[PDB]
């Protein structure tokens, strides 16, 4: 599925869905690295960051 | 190298496939500009005389 | 939970058949409780604090409540804090890097990789020259690994440097650790600088560690394995390789080399700034006339590093803490400028000759930007914490000799001339006609460069954000009557 | 070309500056104003020419003095109004 | 901004050979008329002319460019070949 | 080495406008331009006929000389063209389309 | 008679993956000048010029380095130095 | 009057990320310091759980 999925995506232009091979690529993209990095890990960073303000 | 000449990369005077000196980083277009109107050896003799 | 912990593993990759989220999520949780430590770390006291022993005889497999201690022991204090919180900060952009470019055999990269890095961090953990020296050599095998089945075309004569030199450097700072272990019967971190050898014995265990030093920094004359081993990695390998490999070595000369050859230091600087003014000029000249991205950026590490030795060997609190600095920021611009060059334009084009690179800046604006921020900070501008530390080891270098130090400033001027001949050829000119036009940098590479530009923009305009963690250390090392 | 001309004679006179700042971070203990003209008409002569004599390579730069004036003049590369 | 047509290249052309004394005759200037044959302009003659159409339309022609125009609509058509001018 | 021939001519014509633009280099003024131009012209005018090859080489050789005796430190060159002020100044970018590097990744 | 099992079955080692365009049009000039340029220790020779180098380099300049340093160890004492004062110890 | 390019939405992702952090942090500050004068200590302190020194 993930083959036929992407590939589609990188040949046609189109996203699949919509369902037929829909343009619109404004939007409705998240990657799969997304939710980790951006609730976890850069949440983590902040908190490192107010904690040596505050240990300073 | 005449700039009136046409060259695959017009900027740096090149053609494709042209063959590189070994020291080809010192005489490209990127090179420090060389000054053509007086030797390098007459240049240091009015530099130093003025 | 373990037993439960390995399930939870099992399954994800019986079902997703790819660990990499499942590493992701590992080394976000080890960051955030490593900050977690922080919160709980006393400042108020230069005593090593969240301890543990491993192989006690008593207890092999369990932590070491006996009054015998005959295991390796772990702890930590301010300085290792620091370089614990840039390994934990470091590990999973070194994974998210290759997120996409790594398809065939994933599984193993994404694995000797996670290995590296927690390797790194429990050495920064270790409180005894055995425990230090075996963490510090499990990482060539791992990296021989992934250099040899992951790296670019040269990546075999890169994978056997990478082994060979370091093991090279190993074995006499085991000489010297063999010597300290028969002649003291102890070997921990501890309480070492309470043990006072001859100053004969010193002189002589000193070039052991020396030269283990000498390697791992590198310093010049033995320098020359680094360039090819970062040209020829993959691109967590060289992340890794220069923000946190190259760290160890100065962490090794302060925490293994200072208190306990003291005296023998104090007989040695002379030597050590002769081979760090000579690493500064020399291989800053020799990066001019380099052809390869890669290898003109793995150049710069070493005069930083050179710079960062004479800062840590200067006998001043001010030097001490601009080494410290300087490697931490360091630690921030290096992976990025690495991120770039074999990340970035690398995948987009699988070539690192410089002469197929010029004028991106027409269909790539915003890589052009990155470039010119990263070389800035590279080059030591202010508000940046390299400039910071360049700085700090500049004061201390010149106390410590006015002539060396004075001279060590010609780096300033060398550094630029190198980086920024390098990014006046890639963002200036027209489009080179060799490449096609490719994407712009996408959502995870700017990412990535965005948390590196951050850290080291933080800790430019506001250093003394460090020092709740290092004001002990600024004065554990010195040697003044 | 022009570019990289002025800022690497520039960064030649910022070394210059960073070796003046280390002498007087050393000799001062600080590199405030307040201080520094406070007590520098008690300094001792040869640090204060050490001092100032890195300060003036650096300023010479800078003002393009005959030493390293040579920038100036590319510089007209840029739109008349830079 | 302003732009140049082929006939005002033309018309300054004409102009330009008009004032040129060497000439055989003003009224036998055609745009394909030949310097050499019909004007019967010398071997130098016609550099001084190829000298005074780049000093007229602030354009620089190399050697090997320059002795190929033999007639004032080869002229004409370099002229308009060339951006800015 | 031709008294007379198609090289000789585009040696010759070469030179002539190698002359008239050195002379409009050196010479502010514009009236005395015109007055070196119309002498540099005589000049090479008096030595058209030279036939016998010693001495139509010996000439040539000689004003070659005089002409790099003479040359400018920097000459006129009209701002667009490579010597210019304005040469590749807002160079207008090749329309290309983007060509893919990665499967998942843009 | 000696051969291998006959119930092994091989097929070919494919890395898989999806070919890019290539966005890179290689020139052989450039590359062999980089290959010239990278593998120069292969080639290296002791000859005048470059055993020049070598003692300028490996031999001359430390020696200066090294002159400079154990000369002027500890000479120099500059905080707060005051008017008539010594700056130089020894 | 020159030409007009397409209309660009003002606040982009980048902007509400980023502008939001920075806000945040400099309320988070000031509330820290408001709630430093009234309790006594900063509200980040309470979290701070070292071992003692003995
Ligand atoms: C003061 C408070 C500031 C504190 C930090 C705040 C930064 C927050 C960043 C953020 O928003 O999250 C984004 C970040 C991910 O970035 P991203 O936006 O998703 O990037 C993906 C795309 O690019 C995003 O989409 P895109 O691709 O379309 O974007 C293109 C890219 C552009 O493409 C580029 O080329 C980027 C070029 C490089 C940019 C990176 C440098 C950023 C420089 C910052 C700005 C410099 C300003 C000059 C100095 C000013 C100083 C204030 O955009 C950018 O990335 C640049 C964004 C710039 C936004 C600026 C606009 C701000 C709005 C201002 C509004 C003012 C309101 C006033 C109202 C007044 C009313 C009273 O996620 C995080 O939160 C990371 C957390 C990091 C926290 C800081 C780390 C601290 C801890 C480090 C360790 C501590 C020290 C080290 C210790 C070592 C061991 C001991
Ligand atoms: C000290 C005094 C040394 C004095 C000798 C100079 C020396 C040693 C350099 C060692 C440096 C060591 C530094 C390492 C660290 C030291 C702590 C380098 O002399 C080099 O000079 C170079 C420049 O002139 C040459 O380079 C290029 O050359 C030209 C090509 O066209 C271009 O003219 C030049 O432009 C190029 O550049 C080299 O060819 C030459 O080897 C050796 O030179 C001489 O020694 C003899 C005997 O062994 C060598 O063998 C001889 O010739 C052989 C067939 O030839 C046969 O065997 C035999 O006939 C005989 O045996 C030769 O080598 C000879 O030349
Ligand atoms: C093959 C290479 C050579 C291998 C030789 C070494 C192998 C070691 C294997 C890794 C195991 C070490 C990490 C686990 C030990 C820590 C367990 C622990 O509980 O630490 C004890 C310490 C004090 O705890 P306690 O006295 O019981 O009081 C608790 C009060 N609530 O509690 C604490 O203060 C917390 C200590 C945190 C330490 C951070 C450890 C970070 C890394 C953890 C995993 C590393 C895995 C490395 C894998 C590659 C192999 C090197
Ligand atoms: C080259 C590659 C070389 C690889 C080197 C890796 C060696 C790893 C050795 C593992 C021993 C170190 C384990 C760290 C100890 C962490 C721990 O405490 O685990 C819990 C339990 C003992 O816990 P306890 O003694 O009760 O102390 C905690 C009290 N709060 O611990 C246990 O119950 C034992 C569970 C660990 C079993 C390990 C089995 C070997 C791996 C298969
Ligand atoms: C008194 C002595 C004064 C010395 C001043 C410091 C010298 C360093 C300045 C280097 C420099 O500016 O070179 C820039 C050069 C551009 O020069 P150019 O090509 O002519 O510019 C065309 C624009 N019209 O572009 C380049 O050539 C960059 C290539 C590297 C240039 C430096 C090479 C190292 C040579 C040593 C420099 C100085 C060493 C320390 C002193
Ligand atoms: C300081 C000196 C640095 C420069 C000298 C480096 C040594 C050298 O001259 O080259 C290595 C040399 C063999 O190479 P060579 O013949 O000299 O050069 C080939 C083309 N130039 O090597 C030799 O000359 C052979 C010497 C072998 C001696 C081995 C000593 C015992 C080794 C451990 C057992």
């Amino acid at each position: 599925l993930k083959d036929y999925y992407y590939n589609g995506r990188r040949i046609l232009d189109k996203i699949p869905v919509k369902v037929t091979w829909e343009i619109k690529r404004e939007g409705a993209e998240k990657e799969d690295w997304v939710n980790q990095m951006y609730f976890l890990y850069a949440p983590s960073l902040i908190l490192l960051l107010i904690v040596m303000v505050y240990k300073s | 190298k005449n700039p009136y000449k046409k060259y695959d990369d017009q900027q740096d005077r090149r053609n494709l496939e042209e063959p590189l000196s070994v020291n080809d980083d010192l005489y490209d277009m990127w090179s420090p500009d060389r000054f053509t109107h007086f030797k390098n050896q007459d240049a240091l003799k009015y530099f130093i005389g003025f | 939970i373990l037993l439960s912990s390995l399930y939870l593993f099992n399954r994800i990759l019986a079902w997703q058949g790819n660990v990499k989220h499942f590493y992701l999520f590992a080394s976000n949780l080890l960051l955030l409780f490593i900050v977690v430590l922080y919160i709980n770390f006393n400042t108020f006291s230069n005593s090593f604090q969240f301890n543990f022993e491993l192989f006690n005889s008593l207890n092999p497999f369990g932590l070491s409540n006996s009054d015998i201690s005959n295991g390796l022991l772990f702890g930590i204090d301010g300085l290792s804090l620091t370089f614990i919180l840039l390994t934990v900060l470091l590990i999973p952009l070194t994974l998210l890097g290759n997120w996409y470019n790594i398809n065939f055999n994933s599984n193993l990269y994404y694995t000797l990789v996670l290995a590296i890095g927690l390797v790194i961090l429990l050495n920064f953990w270790a409180l005894d020259y055995i425990s230090f020296y075996i963490l510090f050599e499990a990482t060539l095998p791992l990296l021989f690994i992934l250099i040899h089945i992951y790296g670019s075309s040269d990546s075999e004569r890169a994978s056997f440097y990478v082994l060979m030199f370091t093991l090279s450097g190993s074995l006499f700072m085991l000489l010297s650790i063999v010597v300290i272990s028969i002649v003291l019967n102890t070997t921990n971190f501890i309480n070492h600088n309470l043990f006072v050898l001859s100053l004969d014995l010193q002189t002589i265990i000193w070039l052991g560690l020396f030269i283990a030093i000498m390697v791992k920094t590198p310093l010049f004359p033995i320098h020359v394995w680094l360039p090819v081993v970062h040209s020829e990695s993959p691109l967590a390998g060289s992340m890794i390789l220069a923000g946190l490999i190259l760290k160890l070595a100065l962490y090794a000369i302060l925490r293994l080399l200072l208190p306990l050859l003291c005296e023998a230091q104090i007989l040695y600087t002379p030597m050590i700034y002769i081979i760090s003014l000579l690493t500064i000029i020399l291989t800053s000249l020799a990066t001019l006339r380099q052809i390869d991205l890669k290898v003109i950026i793995a150049y710069s590490s070493i005069s930083h590093m050179g710079i960062a030795i004479l800062g840590v060997c200067s006998n001043t609190s001010l030097g001490i803490y601009g080494s410290i600095v300087l490697g931490v920021a360091h630690g921030f611009v290096s992976p990025a400028l690495f991120l770039i060059v074999g990340g970035i334009l690398y995948d987009r084009y699988h070539i690192r000759i410089v002469n197929y690179y010029k004028g991106l800046t027409t269909y790539m604006p915003q890589l052009a930007t990155y470039i010119i921020i990263l070389s800035f900070a590279n080059i030591g501008t202010p508000l940046t914490g390299n400039f910071t530390g360049e700085f700090l080891s500049l004061q201390g270098g010149f106390i410590r000799n006015p002539i060396i130090g004075g001279i060590s400033c010609i780096s300033v001027l060398l550094a630029a001339i190198y980086q920024l001949k390098l990014t006046n050829k890639l963002t200036g000119g027209i489009s080179s006609i060799y490449m096609h036009r490719t994407n712009d940098v996408t959502i995870r590479e700017k990412f990535i460069m965005n948390i590196l530009i951050i850290s080291t923009l933080i800790i430019g305009i506001c250093p003394q954000i460090m020092y709740n963690l290092l004001y002990w250390t600024v004065n554990n090392y010195i040697y003044i009557i | 070309k022009s570019a990289l001309s002025a800022v690497l004679m520039n960064r030649f006179g910022d070394a210059f500056f960073v070796l003046g700042l280390c002498v007087i971070a050393y000799v001062f203990g600080t590199l405030n104003y307040s201080t520094i003209f406070a007590t520098a008409y008690l300094i001792n002569t040869d640090l204060l020419v050490l001092i100032m004599l890195a300060l003036f390579i650096a300023a010479m730069a800078k003002s393009a003095q005959f030493g390293l004036h040579n920038w100036l003049t590319l510089a007209m590369e840029g739109p008349t109004p830079v | 901004a302003h732009v140049l047509t082929k006939d005002m290249i033309q018309e300054r052309i004409v102009a330009l050979l008009e004032s040129f004394d060497k000439v055989n005759d003003a009224k036998n200037i055609t745009a394909t008329a030949n310097l050499t044959s019909d004007l019967g302009l010398d071997s130098l003659d016609v550099v001084e002319v190829v000298m005074a159409i780049e000093e007229e339309f602030g354009l620089e022609i190399p050697d090997h460019d320059a002795d190929e125009i033999k007639t004032v609509q080869q002229a004409i058509d370099y002229v308009s070949a060339q951006p800015a001018a | 080495p031709v008294p007379f021939s198609a090289a000789n001519k585009k040696l010759v014509t070469s030179m002539y406008r190698q002359s008239l633009k050195l002379a409009r280099n050196w010479i502010s003024n514009r009236q005395l331009f015109r007055q070196k131009a119309v002498e540099i012209r005589h000049k090479f005018d008096q030595n058209a006929q030279i036939s016998n090859p010693r001495l139509l080489a010996r000439t040539l050789d000689e004003t070659r000389a005089h002409l790099y005796e003479f040359r400018h430190p920097d000459p006129i060159v009209p701002p667009s063209f490579p010597g210019g002020t304005k040469y590749e100044r807002n160079v207008p970018p090749r329309m290309e389309k983007i060509m893919q590097h990665n499967l998942y990744e843009p | 008679e000696l051969k291998p099992s006959s119930a092994i079955q091989r097929g070919p080692l494919n890395k898989g993956g999806w070919d890019a365009p290539h966005a890179l049009h290689n020139d052989g000039a450039i590359d062999r000048y980089a290959h010239w340029r990278t593998f120069y220790q292969e080639r290296f020779k002791y000859t005048r010029a470059t055993g020049k180098s070598t003692l300028i380099f490996l031999v001359a300049f430390p020696a200066l380095i090294g002159y400079v340093a154990y000369q002027s160890e500890g000479l120099f004492e500059f905080a707060g130095k005051r008017r008539g004062e010594s700056v130089t110890t020894r | 009057g020159p030409e007009l390019t397409p209309a660009v939405p003002f606040f982009q992702p980048y902007v509400l990320k980023w502008a939001g952090v920075s806000l945040g942090l400099v309320a988070f500050y000031q509330f820290n310091s408001s709630y430093e004068a009234k309790n006594g200590h900063t509200w980040v302190e309470t979290f701070f759980h070292p071992k003692s020194r003995e």
